[PDB]
């Protein structure tokens, strides 16, 4: 089981990310970056000529070149104050000092060299005294090293933390230890766009993201330039990029929606959630692809919100697929909790009378039908019949037919009249665009 | 005095040896001036503005 | 701090005993 | 398998501000 | 590991025996103090770094 | 200086003896010299004493 990022010293991806952030234009960052994913491609054809079925791909390095697309590591559980100290007990520095204090107050222009504002850069200068010149680390290492960090913050733990952290500044030099610094704040400043990187990568790649949500199946499917993709829609058990709304002018909404009849809906208020329910089987996802399926339970058996619904899906539905709001339900006076004081649905604590209520208001699969490319209305009426609502704990967001401006305005004044944020507003002919904003949806505030 | 100047010009090469360790950046780079050879300077002087 | 111990730092090296020495 | 020392090798217009003295010389 | 001449210490024995003695006398005066050995230059390598 | 840090109890005093027969350990790299240097300050600064 080779692979090439055991090959692959981490000293070269270091000087081509410092090529690419010391280039004027996007031509010469482009051309590093192709130079690079070509010597690997290279690299990749030449060792594995004879393995047949092969799991490596370019996603070492991709997780690295980009920290905020990272899924599979869990949060490191450090930043810049918490390197600051690690730093500084680490390398014994003292804790008087001038480097110590200039580390930790980082953002002060006290100093007046360097920079005052990039973490990087003073931890770079801090440390070119105090580390050799040369590395002898390659990426599969560090990679292993930061999966390490993660799991142990997980864990609990943070002798070891402490341990791989002095190996990994024990085996750098001072700018592979300030680009380490760089991806463990998840900060590059690279200057060139994640969608011009994926382009390169490869011609349908944005794509893929978008409907998949995971750096590996996009680094392991598109290796092969020529070799495309047929096809590529929503699957099961993939997080896919939600569709946003943009703000719209009163005046001129008719027009928006091509002078049609349209939906007006409450805006809810909480956090964006999307449920995958194949069997008993069910994965939660956040809106940017976390995964929060532990809160809310991935078996009926065991959860906050799954085990009471388990049973509120009609016998035909088996394979379900929904995009819709997490929000929490007072139930001593039947109201919804608004958003702001007294509690956050993302971690709510269990002693609390606050229940956790899921509102619907679009479907993408059910009993292996895509639904992405068909009209809102067809999602609609399909949507109707995949649960019985059982109110407090799960509900279809109630739509209402309009086609004046009057309307509009009346809904507009009844929300501000029961405290809400606004309405939002959706064309009966949109089609489901993932990631994209402001293509069917439309949203309206005072 | 030529011997004196050279020693002190010797320990100002230091000085300036031990400021580029410190990792110290000037913000002119033309100031660099390079290291005082006594043998260089004196071949060169010799041959150059002696007549 | 002068004349002291290098072994227990904080006492003063204690000098051998010389008993008894006639002038 | 060649090792991986192989495969990688690692117009405008024209501006002019005058500065006139202003000493008692001048 | 080289002594000047034939009756002599070499340095690595001197070294022993003031560790042996300060040691012996740190049992006898202070035996809740605290004591380490190392070496630097050997070929084995143990220590919590790994240099 | 990781062995002086993985003690528990409180440490009225650090000290480290250096026993060796070579005046100039690194002659021929400069940058290790100015390491070493800069180790050593570090050491003093953190209140380690060193014979
Ligand atoms: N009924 C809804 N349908 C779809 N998205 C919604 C809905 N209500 C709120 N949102 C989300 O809320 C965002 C606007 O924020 P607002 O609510 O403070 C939108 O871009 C959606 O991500």
């Amino acid at each position: 089981s080779q692979t090439v990022a055991s090959h692959v010293p981490f000293a070269d991806l270091c000087s081509t990310l410092e090529r690419i952030q010391k280039s004027k234009g996007r031509a010469e960052k482009i051309r590093h970056f192709r130079e690079f994913l070509d010597s690997w491609r290279k690299f990749h054809d030449a060792l594995h000529k004879n393995h047949k079925d092969v799991t490596d791909s370019f996603y070492p390095a991709m997780r690295l070149i980009l920290p905020q697309l990272e899924r599979e590591r869990m949060a490191y559980g450090i930043k810049e104050t918490m390197l600051a100290k690690l730093y500084i007990e680490l390398l014994n520095l003292p804790r008087d000092g001038k480097d110590a204090l200039k580390l930790l107050n980082y953002r002060t222009p006290t100093g007046t060299h360097g920079d005052a504002g990039d973490f990087a850069m003073i931890a770079y200068f801090v440390l070119k005294p105090r580390c050799l010149q040369k590395g002898s680390l390659t990426i599969q290492q560090v990679n292993d090293l930061l999966d390490s960090i993660a799991s142990n913050n997980s864990a609990k733990r943070k002798d070891l933390i402490k341990k791989s952290l002095l190996q990994l500044i024990t085996q750098s030099s001072a700018l592979e230890q300030k680009w380490l610094i760089r991806m463990i704040i998840k900060d590059l400043k690279l200057g060139v766009s994640q969608q011009t990187i994926f382009s390169v990568f490869h011609n349908d790649a944005a794509e893929l993201h978008n409907v998949t949500t995971d750096l590996e199946k996009v680094c392991r499917q598109l290796h092969d330039p020529s070799v495309g993709l047929s096809d590529i829609s929503i699957t099961l058990f993939s997080a896919f990029k939600p569709m946003l709304a943009a703000i719209a002018d009163i005046e001129h909404i008719e027009k928006d929606m091509k002078h049609q009849s349209f939906y007006i809906e409450t805006k809810l208020d909480g956090e964006r959630m999307q449920m995958h329910k194949d069997g008993d089987v069910y994965k939660y996802f956040s809106r940017n692809g976390y995964n929060y399926t532990d809160q809310f339970g991935a078996s009926p058996t065991e959860g906050s919100l799954t085990p009471f619904i388990h049973n509120a899906f009609k016998a035909d539905i088996q394979i379900c697929i929904l995009d819709g709001e997490m929000m929490a339900y007072n139930p001593n006076t039947q109201t919804f909790m608004q958003k702001g004081t007294k509690f956050d649905i993302k971690r709510m604590v269990e002693d609390s009378d606050l229940q956790t209520c899921y509102c619907v208001f679009d479907v993408l699969m059910v009993n292996n039908k895509k639904l992405g490319h068909e009209t809102l209305r067809k999602r609609y009426e399909i949507l109707s019949s995949i649960f019985t609502p059982i109110p407090g704990r799960i509900e279809i967001v109630q739509k209402t037919q309009a086609h004046t401006k009057n309307e509009v305005i009346d809904a507009l004044n009844e929300a501000i009249d029961k405290r809400e944020e606004g309405i939002m507003v959706k064309q009966p002919l949109s089609i489901y665009k993932p990631d994209k904003r402001g293509e069917g949806w439309l949203k309206i505030k005072p | 005095q030529v011997r004196e100047l050279a020693t002190l010009l010797h320990m100002k090469d230091l000085e300036i040896q031990d400021y580029q360790e410190s990792g110290a950046t000037l913000i002119r780079d033309r100031l660099k001036t390079e290291p005082f050879e006594e043998n260089s300077f004196l071949e060169q002087f010799m041959i150059e503005k002696l007549p | 701090c002068p004349g002291e111990s290098l072994i227990n730092p904080g006492f003063k090296s204690k000098k051998p005993a010389g008993g008894v020495d006639f002038d | 398998m060649s090792g991986w020392e192989s495969y990688y090798k690692t117009s405008g217009r024209d501006s002019l501000i005058f500065l006139v003295d202003a000493s008692k010389a001048m | 590991f080289e002594s000047q001449s034939e009756d002599e210490l070499t340095p690595f024995d001197m070294s022993i025996q003031c560790i042996q003695s300060v040691y012996i006398s740190k049992i006898i005066s202070s035996d809740r103090d605290l004591l380490a050995v190392v070496f630097y230059g050997t070929e084995k390598d143990k220590n919590s770094v790994n240099f | 200086a990781n062995l002086f840090s993985d003690v528990q109890f409180k440490m009225s005093h650090k000290r480290i003896m250096l026993f060796t027969n070579e005046d100039n350990p690194h002659g021929n790299d400069s940058a290790k010299a100015s390491r070493a240097r800069t180790k050593a300050g570090d050491l003093r600064d953190t209140g380690i004493f060193l014979d």
